[PDB]
């Protein structure tokens, strides 16, 4: 039968003294279903219901059960088991993150970070609420896809090694990204004061072109192109283009 | 039992209360915009310095070498030199060591190239080995 | 001076250093990749070219010994010349590698071929022609001093 | 608390709202621009919630298509509801589409555009124009095959906006009551183990559904029914918990929905005889009829012998003849998953699916306003004070006896903004924040003690499982008396097991083991509740389905002409809801019912719609 082992990294901030740890689990592959989080939740079930991870959505769309499996940032919910049993798969937490338990990092600082760059809509002249639909074309809410399906897991931010590093300072690839969104919305009107709030040395500039976040995005966006997009704004190289004029007619 | 304590709310960062008062902060965007462009002017230079040798360029390359490997030790600095990690003090002092690093590299350059046998020869001598 | 938002991660970097919570490893257990292998690579390329000048400028300064006493000193040690050559490419590779994804990452930061199979062709290439350069330099001149060696007049 | 000794941290606010998802967060946006100091209490952070999951889309009559009127949404509502549904909040919910889908767009939602730039919008399941005379209705707007991910994020965007105090990863146990008024909501923080007691001068109950007393559906392993059994160890009975929602195509191996969108785009069902077999079972709406129809037929085909695969157990979901830019453009996402999941090409081969549980109309009764309401024949409708519910968790009832496709993410903004109006206008600036009552929360942490250190020998996940499997036996898409009645049985002995649970993990600090156990304990409730409603209900309408009663079962028979025909008594027919009453403690459920509302909120505005017999 085929028993597949899995390398799995460990942490009890209750017990004093406490180190983390590797713990070997062995699971039989022909009675699991195919993903990681499967074997998640089977070892948690039949063996140690002490293994403590994130997961909700079974689909990949929620981002919770973000995590490093066999080296690389990825979701347990939709990266399939390597069924070489001679090869034991390693899990670890997402990268330099502060682990509160077991594959459970503080998520918090990610979160804030998101927060400061504003991610709502903003308008010049006042809108009443409910009137009316603002105008946009299909070619400028297009400008959107590779940025709105972004679902905030974090695996991008936890691969770049300047965010590794500079955390309090450096936005990292997944806020950036964000803001890059809310930047080139063609309805939004704060694109200089967005631009603003990261125009000193450390909050987009300290990407350092590393592209690890566009090579491991479980989504297949580009946080990377993004940051670029943002350094030429940010250096004048670019302007966002003026909205298309809204028609007569509309 | 419930004998119990008033709480306070969560550390949230709030955008719009951090936003009060809040001057930008100067622009990098040039310094950066700068930096590369210095490095792309470079580009030439290397290749030209593999055919054309002399005094003369061994001028050239220290200058350049020296401006653009000050910004660049400058983002190395920056990187590790973290105050998490060294506490305040001791980053600033690297974040010193930095311009430190860039004027010993052009003192002992004018003087490799000035009392010494300059880089364009010395990459010479070693190429006839 | 700090943004907010920079001010608010120092005191979460503080929060979480008091309530003693370990720290996910990164460097030891991350797949090496053709993404953060090669930017570490100029970084390092960068730093050593700027070392070994800073090391050599002064060095010789301070020093007693010159350059040109130094060379004569490991023609001395009469080391195989094939040995000679690869120390020539070693010297040479930084200095190809570094100059050429460069370029490169110029282009990252205008935004270009940020794609994943652009970022791993670029890459490829970057280190081949690299390498391919470091090469002909090297063996260029080995050529034609053979030939000056035993071809005639 | 009778082992351990808890940290008890005690908060006061306006209001609390339990839940992150649609509903919670519109009702916090307007909660904190009316200036209330607000609490969002969530158990995972705002945009895992399972909102994020919805694909299809939300309906309003915007017209970017085709005319429309809201009154047609109005009526396909009511038609979806098979009659069961109270037509003053279906009149509320479509009234108010077009603005509240308007806001979103305001607020900055990224919806597919037309030619035009409007909202682009596709046509879905069981909806026309013209009160039902004319043709497919196009008015379910979306952001391409994302639109619930699209919805939450913009959402949870805009509530950073306006100062509402979020308590994210706190897992609530029980809401807390002082003769009949709800003050407030007990929790339990995940990260560092400690008790939170919120104060409040109102609650809103926004927690989701209970898709996983089910073994297989599409919902998250957060859809755990815990709103509805805060409710019920609050002495509140909940409403219509027998109307589960089984989606047409839930992928055959893992339950990961496939949107019905892809339906509503040009996808259709196809049996093992290459058959198109819908255009039987609903000759004029066809693959786009309701979800009920739709399941059913689907479920037939597999039992006569025309189901799919090695297995023959499961349909077809078609696609590959539509245009490769059209399934990219708008329906990328399950192009996507079912690549993942199934390896399937879309533009190549069909999809594997099955009906799977997927949403619940039953939960916490509410009134229009969306006030929780407790229910007796000689009083009537009354409100619980405090306490407010929307989203999933609530029986409003907008819904019914079955769900409109693209109506729930509409539900959730619309009943939650609601929440956020309804309080600003009833509450005032004079009331005080409540004093909790001596020992309020004191039984919710000794169930949290007793269960974190359980010593019995059924383990929480091997109960769980048998809950889930004796659900689908016996409470499926067709049910029956003895099957039900079975079902029961075994379900209250289950319910007995819980007194032998076994937990291992004793830590405070995020233990999913005690969670996942409370769960557990919520989930049983909402099974226990939802199954012996089922058994009673002697008829079938909309998603409950009796073969031993295949009729609807009305005041008149609606089949005949009206003029001539004597009305049956309330007690002789089934036009009514289900209230089950459950004691927490012993599991005994009692049975009372109460009337469908008929009337509209304004007869001037739009008629009220008389039953029909109902035929997609
Ligand atoms: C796969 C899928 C696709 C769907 N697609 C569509 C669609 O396209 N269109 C449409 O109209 N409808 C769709 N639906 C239905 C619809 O999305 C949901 O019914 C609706 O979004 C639920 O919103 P909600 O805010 O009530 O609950 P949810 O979004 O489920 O949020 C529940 C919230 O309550 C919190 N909570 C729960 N228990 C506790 C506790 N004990 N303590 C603290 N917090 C708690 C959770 O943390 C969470 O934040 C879909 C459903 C599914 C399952
Ligand atoms: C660790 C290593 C430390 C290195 C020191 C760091 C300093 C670097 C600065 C040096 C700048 C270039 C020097 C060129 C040079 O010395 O002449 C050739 C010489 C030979 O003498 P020689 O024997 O005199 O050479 C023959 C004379 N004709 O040295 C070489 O041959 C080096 C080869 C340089 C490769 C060029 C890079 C390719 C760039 C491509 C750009 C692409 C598009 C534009
Ligand atoms: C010839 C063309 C050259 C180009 C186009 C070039 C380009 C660059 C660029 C773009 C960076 C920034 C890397 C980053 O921030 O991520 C950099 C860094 C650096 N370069 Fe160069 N460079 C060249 C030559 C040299 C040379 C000859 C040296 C010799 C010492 C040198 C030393 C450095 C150093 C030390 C850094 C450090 C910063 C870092 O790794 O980020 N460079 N270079
Ligand atoms: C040389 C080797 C040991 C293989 C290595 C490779 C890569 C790393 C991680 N990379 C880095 O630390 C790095 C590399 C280049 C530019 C910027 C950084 C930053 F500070 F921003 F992270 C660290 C160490
Ligand atoms: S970008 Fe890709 S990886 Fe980074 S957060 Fe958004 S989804 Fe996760
Ligand atoms: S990995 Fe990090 S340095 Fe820039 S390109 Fe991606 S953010
Ligand atoms: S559980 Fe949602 S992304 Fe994996």
């Amino acid at each position: 039968k085929r028993i597949k082992t899995f390398e799995i990294y460990r942490f009890n901030p209750e017990e004093p003294g406490a180190k983390p740890k590797l713990q070997k689990f062995d699971v039989d592959l022909d009675k699991c279903g195919t993903m990681v989080l499967d074997a998640l939740i089977k070892i948690k079930n039949e063996v140690d219901p002490t293994l403590t991870f994130r997961r909700s959505c079974r689909e990949g769309i929620c981002g919770s059960c973000a995590m490093n499996i066999a080296g690389e940032n990825t979701l347990a919910c939709i990266c399939n088991i390597d069924q070489n049993t001679s090869k034991t798969t390693k899990i670890y937490p997402l990268p330099h993150m502060f682990v509160i338990k077991d594959l459970v990092p503080d998520m918090n600082l990610f979160y804030a970070q998101y927060a400061s760059i504003q991610p709502w809509l903003q308008k010049k002249t006042k809108i009443n609420l409910g009137e009316k639909q603002q105008y946009q074309s299909i070619k400028e809410q297009e400008k959107l896809d590779g940025l709105y399906e972004c679902i905030l897991c974090a695996c991008c931010s936890a691969s770049c090694p300047s965010y590794w590093w500079n955390a309090d300072k450096y936005l990292g690839p997944a806020v950036l990204m964000q803001a890059y969104r809310w930047i080139i919305d063609s309805r939004d009107d704060s694109a200089a004061e967005r631009l603003a709030r990261m125009q000193d040395g450390f909050s987009a500039f300290k990407c350092h072109t590393i592209m690890n976040c566009t090579k491991t995005c479980p989504k297949h966006l580009n946080p990377a192109r993004a940051i670029g997009e943002i350094k030429m704004l940010l250096t004048k190289m670019k302007t966002k283009p003026a909205p298309l004029p809204t028609p007569a007619n509309f | 039992t419930s004998a119990a304590v008033t709480g306070a709310a969560p550390p949230q960062f709030d955008p719009i209360a951090a936003e009060k008062g809040f001057k930008p902060l100067h622009s990098h965007g040039t310094l950066f915009k700068i930096e590369r462009y210095f490095a792309a002017a470079m580009v030439p230079l290397i290749p030209a310095a593999y055919f054309i040798h002399g005094r003369e360029m061994d001028l050239c390359l220290a200058l350049a070498l020296t401006l653009h490997v000050h910004w660049g030790v400058w983002g190395v600095v920056n990187d590790y030199g973290r105050p998490f990690v060294l506490g305040d003090t001791l980053a600033a002092a690297v974040r010193v060591g930095a311009y430190i690093f860039t004027a010993c590299l052009l003192a002992g350059l004018l003087y490799f190239n000035e009392h010494d046998v300059g880089l364009t020869r010395a990459f010479e001598m070693v190429w006839e080995l | 001076e700090k943004t907010p938002i920079q001010v608010w991660g120092w005191d979460y970097l503080m929060r979480q250093r008091a309530l003693k919570r370990p720290i996910a490893p990164h460097l030891t257990i991350y797949k090496p990749q053709m993404t953060w292998m090669v930017s570490g690579l100029h970084r390092v390329t960068g730093c050593a070219m700027a070392g070994t000048l800073l090391i050599g400028g002064v060095g010789f300064s301070v020093l007693p010994l010159d350059f040109t006493t130094f060379v004569e000193f490991i023609r001395g040690l009469g080391i195989p010349w094939v040995i000679l050559d690869t120390f020539k490419f070693i010297i040479a590779f930084p200095i190809a590698f570094h100059t050429l994804n460069g370029i490169r990452f110029i282009g990252f930061d205008m935004a270009k071929g940020t794609d994943i199979p652009s970022i791993y062709r670029g890459a490829y290439l970057v280190l081949g022609l690299a390498a391919l350069i470091s090469l002909a330099v090297v063996v260029y001149p080995r050529w034609e001093r053979h030939k000056k060696a035993t071809l005639p007049t | 608390s009778n082992i351990a000794q808890y940290k008890v941290i005690d908060h006061a606010y306006d209001v609390v709202i339990i839940g992150a998802g649609g509903a919670g967060l519109r009702a916090a946006m307007g909660l904190g621009e009316a200036g209330f100091k607000t609490a969002v209490v969530t158990k995972m952070f705002p945009t895992r919630s399972h909102t994020t999951a919805a694909q299809g889309g939300i309906n309003a009559a915007l017209g970017s298509m085709n005319p429309d009127d809201w009154k047609w949404h109005f009526y396909d509502t009511v038609k979806g509801s098979d009659w069961l549904g109270d037509q003053n909040a279906m009149h509320y919910l479509t009234r108010n589409a077009v603005e509240a889908v308007t806001e979103l767009e305001n607020f900055g939602m990224p919806f597919s555009r037309t030619p035009e730039g409007k909202i682009y919008q596709r046509s879905f399941g069981g909806q026309s124009n013209n009160y039902g005379k004319g043709g497919v209705a196009k008015r379910t707007c979306c952001v391409a095959d994302r639109t619930g991910h699209s919805m939450l994020h913009t959402l949870y965007g805009n509530s950073l906006r306006c100062h509402c105090t979020f308590f994210i990863e706190y897992f609530a146990l029980d809401l807390l009551m002082d003769k009949g008024r709800c003050v407030g909501v007990i929790a339990l923080c995940l990260e560092d183990g400690t008790i939170h007691r919120f104060r409040s001068k109102r609650t809103i109950v926004a927690t989701g559904g209970y898709g996983r007393a089910y073994f297989s559906c599409t919902t998250a392993h957060m859809n755990t029914g815990d709103g509805t059994a805060l409710a019920t160890r609050a002495g509140i009975a909940l409403e219509d918990l027998e109307f589960i929602q089984f989606h047409p195509t839930g992928i055959y191996g893992v339950g990961c929905l496939i949107t019905e969108g892809s339906r509503g785009e040009g996808g259709f069902l196809v049996n093992s005889e290459g058959e198109r077999f819908m255009e039987r079972y609903a000759p004029k709406a066809k693959d786009l009829a309701s979800r009920d129809v739709v399941s059913r037929a689907e479920t037939i085909e597999i039992m006569e012998g025309r189901g799919v695969g090695p297995e023959k157990d499961h349909i077809y979901l078609q696609l590959h003849h539509l245009p490769a830019e059209q399934l990219h453009q708008r329906l990328p996402g399950i192009s996507e998953t079912a690549k993942i999941f199934a390896g399937v090409d879309v533009t190549k081969e069909p999809i594997p699916v099955i009906p799977t549980v997927h949403y619940n109309m039953g939960g916490i009764p509410t009134n229009y306003k969306a006030q929780v309401i407790k229910y007796t024949k000689e009083g009537g409708d009354k409100i619980v004070p405090g306490l407010y519910a929307c989203g999933e968790c609530a029986c409003h009832s907008v819904h019914g006896a079955n769900r409109l496709g693209a109506n729930s993410l509409l539900d959730a903004v619309v009943f939650g903004r609601a929440c956020s109006i309804n309080i600003k206008e009833e509450l005032k600036p004079d009331e005080k924040i409540p004093e909790l009552p001596e020992g309020a929360g004191e039984e919710s942490i000794a169930n949290l003690d007793a269960v974190r250190y359980a010593n019995g020998d059924v383990p929480t996940a091997e109960l769980r499982l048998t809950m889930q499997k004796t659900m689908q036996k016996h409470a499926g898409v067709f049910r029956r008396g003895d099957i039900l009645a079975e079902g029961v049985k075994k379900m209250m002995d289950l319910f007995k097991e819980l007194k032998r649970l076994k937990t291992t993990d004793r830590s405070l600090i995020w233990n999913s083991d005690l969670t996942e156990s409370l769960e557990l304990q919520n989930l049983m409730l909402n099974a226990t509740q939802t199954i012996v409603a089922a058994e009673n209900r002697k008829e079938s309408r909309g998603a409950h389905a009796r073969d031993d009663f295949p009729k609807r079962e009305d005041e008149y028979d609606y089949s005949k002409p009206i003029e001539g025909q004597t009305k049956r008594p309330f007690e002789k027919h089934w036009r009514k809801h289900t209230l089950t009453k459950q004691d927490p403690r012993t599991g005994h459920i009692t049975l009372d019912y109460r009337p469908v509302i008929d009337k509209t909120l304004d007869p001037a505005e739009v008629d009220w719609i008389p039953p029909i017999i109902r035929s997609y």
